[PDB]
RNA sequence: GCCGGGUGAUUAGCCAGGCUUAAAUUUAUUGUCCGGUUUAG
């Protein structure tokens, strides 16, 4: 999210390098006519289009009933099978938690997301904190994120890691700044509370693509807006 | 007596030394440095007057504080090459990393280790030590001191601090056929037995809590590797045969640079840059210059070396 | 001596000295009070950038009166509410430090593709002191984010907070805004169907509302009863027996405790009433103010604005009250009045109340400082009344800055040429 | 909560002259009211109702403790995994504590499956225990239940 | 079998095309002006 003297090293074609080459070219040229036709913007757009969104792996430590485990998810479909009380909803909650910070940073930078509730930490005596880790791999590019919370009453501090998701969100905002109809990824969550909306606004006029980023969860009023949209 | 030696060596009077004592923590400069990629880093470095006294201080405590032999950082006659020679003949490797290692050392934990070693020091020397090797960020009423990095005395202090952790973990790893080594805030394990490396994450956490409270493990920088993937230890690649290497990409890059130099298309800056890189690679491998000589001839190599 | 210099030395003295009596008697406090006492609140200029429909506009405001004539598509009201947004931040910080205010909503930024953010800035001059404030907000999904700067406003609000914290009976600036809906709220006179009037009650909203007039009636009743009881000269021994009755009620509350959310709430309210009564007794020891004089003045100004009516009396007639006005040889209540007279009655009865509550102590509390924003000055007024309204507003309240938008030539002719700003497309 | 309160006072004693104490509480409430009013009157009526403990005077086999045991043992049959359920008083409030394996659990932290059974069975036993005040085993009444 | 890693050697050489070899689902080469290590003057 900054400009550099373009360190060279060995030659490669990573998306990060194209991102920083466009930023380097930004500081010299001022006229937007040259910018809109520069080959660096074409390279960045072409690289961004062919990448496919994919969550690689996830690890849960000392969260709810789960003590420690790592999961690898397939790129098209994965199914979890178990009985009652085996932490099926815990995994989905963890994924939505780590996906909310990426949701928040796209609308506006340095905006907070979702934290860990104080009753979600394990009830064992020997525990001190809880953590969640993740990884996102778009083509060659890899990012990571860690969310953690210390047990109430302790006197030792732990903080979050947020450099990767902020760097990734900046690329999307920059691309959207120079493209008329740039697309965005889709994130959704259908919890068990969707049966309440089973058939149970000041003349809305303007429709945009940023209204679907208000929340990561489908609840309550989203049915009403569907009728208005239809 | 320690304050007398420092006063006598620098011929400081009573008033001057006292004036420096209570203003020493704030003589730091904070600046940013570029990152390889995108971003920036934060550094804080003292002034010239405080640096040459910090270096003098570390000379007195060097022969009095024991340091474990499994730490391969900021040590005389030790480098990366000696670090990678331990794991050069094992199959499975696991790597871990701490979280904000340098700002978790405080005078509260520093003086506790000093008391345990059996060395008794006066209260005046305690005051001098507390107000000289530590940094105070924030306002003047923060009353919080952190060791920091970029100061001449921090690297040595960290090694002495983690002596108990090194000793308690080394003999546990020895009993199970596991190799262990630490570089700054990196810890590496390696072994040949299958399914034995999945238990050490809980052990390191237990020893971490038992010996040095406050420290914690970053859980997003843990790596498992084998012989079917890329293996390297702090920047040196391990051939599956079991030999150290620099990498094929750099070998081809240096060959291209020399070939272009043979046509006289290399600027003066790149001559110095490539000469330094070649010297480092020659030290790492030991037979790089022979290969270059057998390709471009001894005369061209000698002329290139003698240039400048 | 600038008030900033008097500020810094008081800060140092307060940090060093600890005796409250010494701080009260300190020379620095007297100098600060004297400097703050005479300082005409004044807005110098304001600029608007991509707000609502305005693209760019820079305007300078006069210190006594300014008329915004000249119709245009962008609408005069937008300027008034733009100033209202800026003024909203000062009172919130005055009530408590770091209190937020009114943000710019994302649905008012300009819809043209060129723009990316909106900003409003303004400057306040207090004698020689100068403060500036900028409020900004960027569109959703922008590459760069913009934040407001509130160092100047927070600094200005600190001296007001400190003065009230040390000295007592201090006065705070007046800010009001009368929109075009006052016709409906004021017209609710027909049916439309507290004891300790503090200072911060009015420091809650800036826009006139129905509840303001509802509060006005109760305030008038409280002032009438208090003045009548003081005029009757109730026995001082009886007043002390009333204080002993409040102590007896506190004893009964203690008995209730030594036996209940409703009971606790009632006991807390009774204790607050007892504390207010004790404060009133302390003021009465120093002869207090003149209740009859203030009750006379508030009626007198209204009668000044309606020359036909002879007199106004509360004439409670038991029950609660029933205000009666004598037109000629007839008596009519406010529900029987005309549409034109109601607006004047509510406007003047609201401004007078605000100056009475906001500025106690001062011998004539009608000479306060502040800024008033009023829109559509010529609503429901015949031409005879239109040529005299400015003279009376600028004569009854000579120290209040006025911003007015006009529509008719009758108002325009009376005003001078240095106070008229014409907006053209 | 009311069941547990009567359970400790009546079955477990630890109250001495409960009727006399409750009557003195009613008198104290009246004295306090004499020297929010509706709430005080309601409190006085509640104290009189509690003072009617000797007026009731049954102390039979179907006492408060027997009902408490029957309700808990009935619930535990549908949740074989758990060990015991207890009511805990702390911080001027009551909470329900469950035992699973070797870990203590609250009520908010259960899953949806055990929440459904806990609610359904508890309400079913509450209606029978409340509409049949004379059966030796009140889970023996008559009626009709519809489940979807 | 397939895929993904190691790299001595070739080429107006960070290309390109050849010959070997390695395996539980399991690396993505990082911070200078301080510290120690390599080289040189
Ligand atoms: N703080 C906690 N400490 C210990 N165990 C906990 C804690 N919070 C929850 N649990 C355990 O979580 C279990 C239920 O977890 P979870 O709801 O994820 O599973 P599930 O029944 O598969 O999910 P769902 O029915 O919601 O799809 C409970 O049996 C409980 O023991």
């Amino acid at each position: 999210m900054w400009s550099h003297p373009q360190f060279e090293k060995i030659n490669k074609m990573n998306l990060e390098t194209c991102y920083v080459d466009f930023l380097e070219l930004e500081s010299h040229v001022i006229n937007e006519d040259y910018l809109k036709e520069s080959v660096e913007l074409q390279k960045l757009i072409s690289t961004l289009n062919e990448s496919k969104f994919h969550l690689n792996k996830i690890g849960i430590h000392d969260f709810k009933r789960i003590r420690e485990l790592q999961i690898s998810l397939e790129d098209d479909l994965t199914v979890f099978v178990g009985d009652n009380g085996f932490g099926k909803s815990t995994i989905l909650d963890a994924i939505a938690i780590v996906l909310s910070w990426l949701r928040s940073n796209i609308e506006k930078e340095s905006k907070p997301g979702t934290y860990i509730k104080s009753h979600e930490v394990n009830n064992s005596v020997d525990v001190e904190y809880a953590s969640i880790d993740a990884n996102i791999k778009l083509k060659d590019f890899n990012t990571s994120i860690l969310i953690t919370k210390a047990k109430e009453g302790a006197y030792y501090s732990r903080n979050n890691e947020l450099l990767g998701v902020k760097k990734l969100a900046s690329i999307y905002r920059l691309v959207n700044k120079y493209v008329d109809n740039a697309s965005l990824p889709l994130m959704a969550y259908y919890s068990i509370a969707r049966s309440y909306i089973g058939g149970g606004a000041k003349t809305k006029t303007v429709w945009s693509k940023f209204d679907v980023y208000d929340e990561i969860e489908f609840d309550r009023n989203d049915f009403t807006d569907f009728f208005q949209w239809l | 007596q320690l304050t007398s030696k420092i006063i006598s060596k620098f011929n400081y009077n009573r008033l001057a030394f006292q004036l420096l004592l209570n203003e020493a923590p704030k003589k730091y400069k904070v600046y940013y440095i570029p990152k390889r990629g995108a971003g920036f880093r934060v550094i804080a470095q003292p002034t010239k007057e405080l640096k040459n006294v910090q270096r003098f201080i570390v000379s007195l405590l060097q022969p009095k504080l024991p340091v474990h032999h499994k730490a391969m950082a900021y040590e005389y006659k030790k480098s990366i090459k000696d670090n990678a020679l331990l794991h050069k003949d094992n199959n499975y490797i696991l790597k871990m990393d701490f979280q904000n290692f340098f700002n978790k050392i405080k005078p509260d934990i520093f003086f506790s280790k000093l008391e345990n070693t059996g060395l008794k020091l006066d209260s005046f020397d305690e005051n001098t030590l507390r107000n000289l090797l530590f940094w105070r960020p924030g306002k003047k009423r923060s009353t919080t001191l952190i060791l920091s990095v970029g100061a001449p005395s921090s690297p040595f202090i960290s090694n002495f601090v983690m002596y108990d952790f090194d000793k308690s973990l080394d003999d546990w790893c020895r009993n199970n056929g596991i190799t262990y080594s630490r570089y700054a805030d990196d810890i590496t394990f390696s072994t040949n037995i299958k399914d034995i490396l999945c238990r050490v994450p809980k052990v390191v956490k237990k020893m971490l809590s038992l010996h040095v409270p406050g420290l914690s493990i970053n859980e997003s920088k843990t790596i498992f590797t084998s012989m079917a993937h890329n293996r390297h230890v702090t920047g040196v690649t391990l051939t599956p045969q079991g030999n150290l290497s620099i990498g094929r990409d750099r070998k081809r890059m240096l060959f291209a640079k020399i070939h272009k130099y043979s046509l006289g298309l290399l600027s003066s800056e790149e001559i110095n840059k490539t000469k330094g890189m070649i010297a480092f690679a020659n030290y790492l491998e030991g037979d790089f210059l022979l290969r270059l000589q057998k390709k471009y001839g001894c005369e061209l190599i000698t002329k290139f070396l003698m240039e400048g | 001596m600038n008030l900033e210099t008097c500020y810094v030395d008081f800060l140092e003295l307060e940090s060093h000295v600890i005796n409250e009596d010494y701080l009260k008697e300190s020379v620095e406090l007297q100098k600060l009070i004297s400097t703050l006492n005479e300082s005409k609140f004044h807005l110098n200029k304001i600029g608007i950038h991509d707000f609502k429909r305005i693209r760019e506009l820079q305007i300078s405001l006069e210190d006594d009166l300014t008329v915004f004539v000249g119709d245009n598509g962008f609408g005069k009201s937008t300027i008034l509410d733009a100033i209202a947004i800026v003024l909203s931040w000062l009172r919130s910080n005055i009530e408590k430090e770091s209190k937020p205010g009114t943000y710019i909503k994302s649905h008012e930024v300009n819809n043209s593709v060129d723009v990316e953010y909106a900003s409003i800035d303004a400057n306040i001059k207090l004698k020689d002191f100068n403060t500036s404030i900028l409020i900004t907000k960027a569109k959703e999904g922008a590459y760069y984010s913009r934040n407001n700067e509130l160092l100047g406003v927070k600094k200005l609000a600190s001296i007001y907070r400190l003065v009230n914290k040390y000295v007592d009976n201090a006065s705070l600036p007046l800010m009001a805004y009368y929109s075009i809906a006052r016709s409906y709220i004021g017209g609710g006179v027909d049916r439309k169907r507290k004891t300790v009037w503090s200072k911060f009650d009015v420091y809650d909203e800036i826009e006139f509302d129905r509840n303001d007039f509802t509060d006005f009636f109760q305030w008038l009743v409280f002032l009438h009863n208090r003045a009548s009881q003081e005029k009757l000269s109730e026995s001082q021994t009886t007043i002390n027996a009333l204080f002993s009755d409040i102590q007896s009620l506190k004893a009964t509350l203690t008995q209730l405790s030594a036996i209940d959310s409703t009971v606790i709430k009632g006991l807390e309210l009774s204790l607050k009433e007892k504390l207010n009564y004790m404060k009133s007794l302390q003021s009465g020891e120093h002869k207090f103010n003149n209740a009859v004089s203030l009750y006379d003045s508030v009626i007198n100004t209204i009668l000044k604005f309606l020359p036909e009516f002879q007199w106004i009396k509360l004439v409670y007639g038991d029950d609660d009250y029933k205000i009666i006005l004598k037109k000629g040889e007839v008596e009519l209540d406010i529900q029987q009045l005309s549409q034109g007279e109601k607006t004047i009655f509510t406007l003047v009865g609201d401004l007078a109340r605000r100056l009475i509550l906001l500025n106690p102590n001062l011998s004539n509390p009608l000479l306060g400082y502040g800024i008033v924003l009023i829109d559509e000055i010529d609503l429901h007024l015949h031409p005879q009344w239109q040529q005299t309204i400015i003279e009376r507003l600028t004569s009854t309240f000579p120290n209040v800055q006025f911003v007015i938008t006009t529509h008719s030539p009758q108002v325009l002719s009376t005003v001078s040429s240095r106070s008229v700003r014409i907006l053209q497309e």
